[PDB]
DNA sequence: ATCAAAACTGTGCCGCAGTCGGCCGACCTGAGGGTCGCCGGGGTCTGCGGGGGGACCCTCTGGAAAGTGAAGGATAAGTGACGAGCGGAGACGGGATGGCGAACAGACACAAACACACAAGAGGTGAATGTTAGGACTGTTGCAGAT
DNA sequence: ATCTGCAACAGTCCTAACATTCACCTCTTGTGTGTTTGTGTCTGTTCGCCATCCCGTCTCCGCTCGTCACTTATCCTTCACTTTCCAGAGGGTCCCCCCGCAGACCCCGGCGACCCTCAGGTCGGCCGACTGCGGCACAGTTTTGAT
């Protein structure tokens, strides 16, 4: 509905999954739109640096060497889809 | 036509996979793992090894300092080892023919 | 009968259980699929993806979000409760310099 | 006769890896002016090395779970179980790996007996 | 006369003193006996620069100030403001310093 | 008597005890922090070992693939730099 | 043989262009290195430079000083969040921390 | 002394002095504010080259050109700090490749 | 301390592929061979600075005493998640075009590599010449703790 | 609510230390000028696969509810940790002795670059294709939950 959703896509049972296999018992309330935020500033951070890769390379598609080499210079290296 | 063909390491692992584990395959996005692994490793090593060969001021990248780097790069026993098949591979190649 | 509804806890206990036996990803795909590309609009306007990708991304953001949850429960833990609160996600983001 | 040919650098190494691929990225790589013979023999052999341990590893993860296939969570298991693999790559994050089986002995009850343990860990 | 700041006041007003100050905080020869003895139990022939010894104590003073702000916040998560060995601790591991 | 007696290594022994209760009190200062636990200098004592050995192994590391007797401050340079912690001030 | 123009002079800058390339030369990051490459690289240096010194500046100023110490780098450093979020992971030789005490650690002032 | 001819070593400082008296003329600099000056332009340098060097890899490029130095400033520098280098990159590229 | 209602578990059988071992094909690339600049291992002379130590000043440590106020246990009160039953919404599997766009691919200007005389920008020295923080030494001011 | 007394701030001479300005002397090294491989530009073709309406099956998200257990606000008791006093251990500073060895040189063999063919090791398809292995169902242990 207009986007009534998209940044509020990710719903409160799968937070409340993450957080079990994260090993979370008991869950506040807040949490489910902190944890919102923080994905969001996650992506921001990644997707603003493969897409800086895509333009340096002068293209429209964002290819996974585009996202993983984002993830790799912000550290969290991956794994599976980078050869 | 056909595509440029990409090069891996997906031979060689899974050779190796069998002097381990003949009894056991490898899945596939698991191999790409491992190509990954392999590259990374490399990369960390040659790059150490570039940086320690420039605060020598030396043009070459010999065998010492893939060790040292080895040293540097890898935890306890896991240098231990590597450092041990590093030596023992470069003898064996060195006389043997 | 009654909704024999168990004890506060232990459902979530299996829950965990079951969670960190599994592999596959926790966000729904279609919805997280367009918060990427809402995030992405920002940066290039008409840009197209490549299915791999997204699931890079998706895969490398809920690798995140698990592991900062463990610290946050840790977190929790430490000031001697039991459920997660916002106050600890953020001791954990700081301590581990992501907000300084 | 251009003579007898034969003999890859990694055999006269005994080597499972691409001796003369390895020398071939370190020269393209940058990493420096000239690379030594030597180098590649011990690159390979390290690489080698490190994919035997964690194949191995990988291996008997798919033993002491049943299975003869090596997928993402064998890798995974295998990696963070091993202290010395999973400081290797403590930063680096196996796709479709998952996490370890691990909660808090705080968070599970079971206040009646069993077994009070307490004077061990 | 006898006087006596209450508990906390002196504590307070060094807080204060030592962030307004950059001088290193741990004496000087004993730091370098340290360094040499911890050193020499690794390789044997050893001879230090004295800046060498001297980055050492940067690096290390600036590596504990910082442990000891996200210990005290540990501590203060805690409802605490007294710090602990759980406090350390707490900080070590979620930085991915023990796990 | 008078001329060169000799003179021999010193021993070094407990050295981590140099790290006073005062000094890593005024390191706990800078760092903002009112209350110290009684438990806190032999962490304190411990965390640092393990932080110095972790360096001076890599530095020590680079001194001798340089071929040298001697470690410099780039060496400990270089250590920090490759463990995350980069350090201005003495070269590099 | 017109003279010699630095190549700093022709781009404007403080910083020594040439000394910039044959760096990135020697540095083995490639094997061709651009001509723009070493004059834009020797510009954000500059660049970079100035605000750091700016700050520093102000600061050595506010303390009633006229020489620029460590003490006055980590100030302007820690007290503008882009500079410090790229040397979050620096340390400053000498230059102390930021004066900051956690408000509840203070005094209550009801007794 | 004696003759052996001190080896000699080169560094940014005349040119970080330069900037500082453009700045602020009246305004001089210790020594061992100066060696750390020298540092973070070093730092820096590695920094931004190191990530150049990258970015001609992932692109089958041999050449280090202005659009990886810039690619790579705006990866590494935050916010504003990119605006204005590249800003200020760009304009003496052209000021350079126009004038003489 | 012993009974009930759910919820994992491997077996069990079976379509949907997912890895395999070739079957060759097509190449692209690593090796065998031989010429060739120039890097790095050697041997030398050698000043500089590290380890030890004395001598003297005086600051900072260590230890015991007393007192408080912070930590943590015990308990009560207000409610914030959890467990659940449950109805649909839109997430998800299964397909089919329609075309942008990424991956090659051949062709050739120029851009950047070298090669080289050649000046002067840059660095290392001593040195007047200062300006400047750093150490006492004293007053002014703010404020914490005592009546 | 006034009062005393200690801590932090500023000023002020004062001299050693650190800087800045010379100006001079080597000399690496950047620039000026001209050839010379080959890499990046640009144009042109193929089809890979990304964007996407389309359409049953329903799993899974939302919500209202019942109520328990977790969180937090209090009130108390115990003692752990801050302040202080003060002797004197030992860090700091200066200065020295004895050498170890970092690093500037110089001389020149190898070593690794750079060429040039060539055989084959490595990659991309297809092709059964052997088995591999989730996808539903069963009955069997394994528990939580109450009597
Ligand atoms: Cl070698
Ligand atoms: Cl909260
Ligand atoms: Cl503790
Ligand atoms: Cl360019
Ligand atoms: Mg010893």
């Amino acid at each position: 509905k207009v986007l009534r959703d998209n940044i509020q896509g990710i719903t409160k049972p799968a937070i409340r999954r993450l957080a079990r296999r994260g090993g979370v018992k008991r869950i506040s309330g807040l949490i489910y739109e902190e944890t919102r935020g923080v994905l969001k500033v996650f992506l921001e951070n990644v997707i603003r640096d493969a897409v800086t890769y895509t333009e340096h390379a002068k293209r429209k598609t964002v290819t996974a060497m585009d996202v993983v080499y984002a993830l790799k210079r912000q550290g969290r290296t991956l794994y599976g889809f980078g050869g | 036509r056909r595509k440029t063909r990409k090069e891996s390491y997906a031979i060689y692992v899974y050779k190796v996979l069998k002097q381990v584990h003949p009894d056991t395959g490898i899945s596939s996005k698991a191999m790409s793992i491992m190509n990954s692994f392999v590259n990374d490793v490399f990369e960390r090593i040659a790059g150490e090894a570039s940086r320690l060969a420039h605060y020598n001021k030396r043009s070459t990248i010999t065998s010492r300092e893939i060790q040292t780097a080895v040293r540097l790069l890898l935890p306890g026993e896991l240098a231990k080892h590597a450092v041990s098949e590093g030596t023992k591979a470069v003898t064996k190649y060195t006389s043997a023919k | 009968k009654k909704p024999h509804r168990y004890r506060p806890g232990t459902v979530a206990l299996r829950e965990i259980r079951r969670y960190q036996k599994s592999t596959e990803l926790l966000i729904r795909k279609l919805p997280f699929q367009r918060l990427v590309r809402e995030i992405a609009q920002d940066f290039k306007t008409d840009l197209r993806f490549q299915s791999s990708a997204v699931m890079a991304l998706q895969e490398a953001s809920e690798a995140y979000l698990v592991a900062l949850f463990e610290d946050t429960n840790l977190a929790a833990i430490h000031a001697k409760r039991v459920t997660i609160m916002p106050k600890d996600i953020q001791l954990a983001r700081r301590i581990r310099g992501e907000r300084a | 006769k251009t003579r007898a040919k034969a003999k890859t650098r990694s055999s006269r190494a005994g080597l499972q890896f691409p001796v003369g691929r390895v020398h071939r990225l370190l020269r393209k790589g940058n990493y420096a002016e000239r690379v030594g013979a030597g180098a590649p023999v011990y690159l390979a052999a390290v690489l080698e090395y490190l994919t035997a341990e964690i194949l191995e590893l990988a291996g008997n993860a798919a033993r002491d779970n049943k299975k003869t296939r090596i997928i993402p969570r064998h890798l995974q298991l295998a990696v963070r179980n091993d202290e010395e693999l999973n400081k290797l790559l403590g930063r680096v994050t196996i796709a479709q790996g998952g996490v370890l089986p691990n909660i808090q002995s705080v968070l599970l009850p079971k206040k009646t007996e069993s077994s009070k343990s307490a004077k061990s860990k």
